[PDB]
RNA sequence: CUCAACACGGGGAAACUCACCAGGUCCAGACACAAUAAGGAUUGACAGAUUGAGAGCUCUUUCUUGAUUUUGUGGGUGGUGGUG
């Protein structure tokens, strides 16, 4: 994927944020409901995620369920932020 | 179907690759020090005076913009 | 005191009458008028597939129903009691919806 | 185990473990053999030995980027060329057999 | 709101379906049986029937926070507006949904296909059920496909007593010669059926009368 | 392709469906290794030619982009492709 800097800042952050990403089975669905990207960048992204590990995906129904794993929530920190700061469900 | 035939001219022609020149970024320079504008830049307010128009025959064209800034002379 | 309308909607006979029941119950624990169940008449939502995937066979046909159950109460109250029995009768499969006026 | 004792503890006695062993000589071990009863007896489910997370990926390019393909490297291991494209990433319940010739016939030291 | 009831109550019965989907698919190696929907204002509520809810709920509060998430997410609830819960499962010797994921994983360790399918049967049998049985249809050893049957107890298959005292579950298992197909039917007995009727609708029970004396002594008692 | 194919595939197809035919784009080829590469890996484009076409397809021209791509080697993925 091309898939523009700024474009993974902001798909990736996200994913910080909450920790699951689901994002509707449909290519060129032309700007994702929750991301202000594209919605076939967010499931081209995490393709990349899960083929390296960091990110467990499930299928169901023409949507994607994307959960953060443990091995990804430490990698994420220095990609986007600083250390002490929890991502997933974790915080209480 | 068994196999292909491609009536159509034998073209696995390619784009052109981005193509491939030597280092291009030149203001020009005179001796001690100073340096001036040469293929000026545009009008555009979201054109921060960074973008160099081309002159291609009677066009000024700028590649910040997606499609098209035309400031002719 | 306000002229309130408790409708009623469900898929299950069993799980709807002894709400109602129970609604009744509660408006004559502490009595007021009642303009008791009015029943609608049930719709019969029917699905008729062909039987199959791929159309070989005799051709058979199926019938799926859902039932849809109605009843509307239409009540008054003073603004006090209503929230608490507006909550109390909550049971799952039953869709309870107060019209306020 | 391998002549450790076997020989040691054989001093004019000559009967101790002379039993005779389970019985193939070409099926495979029974490495998993222990493991057969206890998944047979236990009531529910259990997770049989669930992935190969960095086995799969830093050592198929050890093995086949090196020179070889997978039709080429389940040849000399002798299994389907299905078998190591479950070895690959994912997808796989390792049992031990597969994976000792997968290490003896391309080196990398990674079990 | 402003949606019929035709449409409102079709709607309920494919969320229903989806999230039932979903957690087959995502709880599959927790044990799961079943979900059901308690709509009610101020946050609709969802409960998990699965047998491991150590695993389920995750550690502190992980593994069901995410799917908490999840849901929400998809079904663009509010925030805070649905809940998950895991309470465990009644008597996971008698669910057939429980009993063919059971029959599954065990199959994908590799065990015997007769053993395997004894070993699921003998535990209904011991859960109190009045009969099950477990078929095995695929390539089981050979290139032509055969089926298997394994039964204990006895099983009615009629009619309305169908819908109420069998519980089936189809299962899909994926191995290396190709697909195996598991069917479990469980027919829990109706004595210890709680709700809805409590026998086969052809069981007749006499109570036994208490004989009589036969003079009774002719006489006035009075007060 | 007898009952147990032939208003059947819920098959009343103008595009879409669509699998077929004459043609044009795009990668939606993940990851790993190696190479190119901050003297720029690469991306996009006005006008004209060209094209069914306001497809920068490809070419002429010279701007933009910046390390995600490209090339090669293994793979990955998709398939209303085959085998009921």
């Amino acid at each position: 994927m091309l898939m523009p800097k700024e474009d993974r800042n902001k798909i990736h952050q996200y994913l910080f944020q909450e920790g699951v990403v689901v994002a509707k089975k449909d290519f060129n669905q032309a700007k994702h409901e929750e991301i202000d990207t594209k919605n076939l960048y967010v499931i081209k992204a995490l393709q990349s995620l899960t083929s390296k590990g960091y990110v467990k995906t499930q299928f169901s129904w023409q949507y994607y369920y994307y959960t953060l794993t443990e091995e990804g929530v430490e990698y994420l920190r220095e990609y986007l932020n600083l250390p002490e700061h929890i991502v997933p469900g974790t915080y209480i | 179907r068994k196999k292909k035939v491609y009536t159509t001219p034998k073209k696995i022609k390619h784009k052109h690759k981005a193509v491939k020149l030597a280092v291009l970024s030149y203001y020009k320079v005179d001796a001690e020090g100073k340096v001036t504008k040469l293929r000026r830049e545009c009008s555009n307010p979201t054109c921060g005076a960074g973008v160099f128009l081309a002159n291609h025959k009677d066009r000024l064209y700028c590649g910040k913009c997606h499609s098209v800034y035309k400031v002719n002379a | 005191i306000i002229k309130i309308r408790i409708t009623l909607t469900s898929t299950k006979v069993k799980q709807l009458e002894n709400v109602s029941s129970n609604i009744v119950k509660n408006a004559e624990q502490h009595n007021l008028v009642k303009k008791g169940p009015v029943r609608l008449p049930t719709k019969v939502l029917k699905i008729s597939t062909r039987k199959t995937p791929n159309g070989e066979g005799s051709k058979t046909w199926e019938t799926y129903e859902m039932r849809i159950h109605k009843r509307y109460i239409d009540l008054e109250a003073p603004v006090q009691i209503v929230k608490r029995i507006t909550q109390i009768t909550i049971e799952p499969g039953v869709d309870v919806e107060v019209v306020v006026a | 185990r391998s002549q450790g004792q076997i020989n040691a503890a054989r001093r004019q006695g000559l009967v101790v473990s002379v039993d005779k062993k389970y019985g193939s000589t070409n099926t495979r071990g029974d490495n998993e053999g222990q493991r057969l009863t206890k998944v047979d007896r236990e009531t529910d489910i259990v997770k049989p030995k669930k992935l190969d997370p960095n086995v799969g990926r830093a050592i198929s390019r050890a093995r086949t980027d090196k020179k070889m393909s997978q039709k080429d490297l389940a040849t000399k291991i002798n299994e389907k060329p299905t078998v190591v494209n479950d070895y690959e990433a994912a997808r796989a319940i390792p049992n031990q057999q597969v994976l000792s010739k997968l290490e003896r016939a391309l080196g990398v030291k990674l079990r | 709101a402003l949606i019929s009831k035709k449409r409102k109550l079709v709607a309920d019965g494919v969320f229903y379906a989806e999230l039932n989907e979903f957690f087959t698919r995502e709880l599959a190696e927790e044990g799961y049986s079943g979900v059901e929907v308690r709509v009610t204002p101020t946050k609709t509520e969802v409960i998990i029937r699965a047998t491991r809810t150590q695993d389920v709920l995750g550690e502190n509060g992980r593994r069901i926070n995410e799917l908490t998430l999840l849901v929400q997410k998809r079904f663009k609830y509010a925030p805070g507006t649905i809940v998950l819960y895991a309470e465990r499962v009644q008597d996971r010797g008698l669910s057939a949904v429980a009993q063919a994921e059971s029959m599954k994983f065990k199959l994908l360790n590799g065990l015997a296909i007769r053993r395997a399918a004894y070993g699921v049967v003998r535990y209904v049998m011991e859960s109190g059920a009045k009969g099950c049985e477990v078929v095995v249809s695929g390539k089981l050893r050979a290139a032509r496909a055969k089926a298997m049957k394994f039964a204990d107890g006895f099983l009615i298959h009629s009619g309305q007593p169908v819908n109420d005292f069998i519980d089936t579950a189809t299962r899909h298992v994926l191995m290396r010669q190709g697909v195996l197909g598991i069917k479990v039917k469980i027919m829990r007995d109706p004595a210890k059926s709680r709700t809805g009727p409590k026998a086969l609708p052809d069981a007749v029970t006499i109570i036994e009368p208490k004989e009589e004396e036969p003079i009774l002594a002719p006489s006035v008692k009075d007060y």
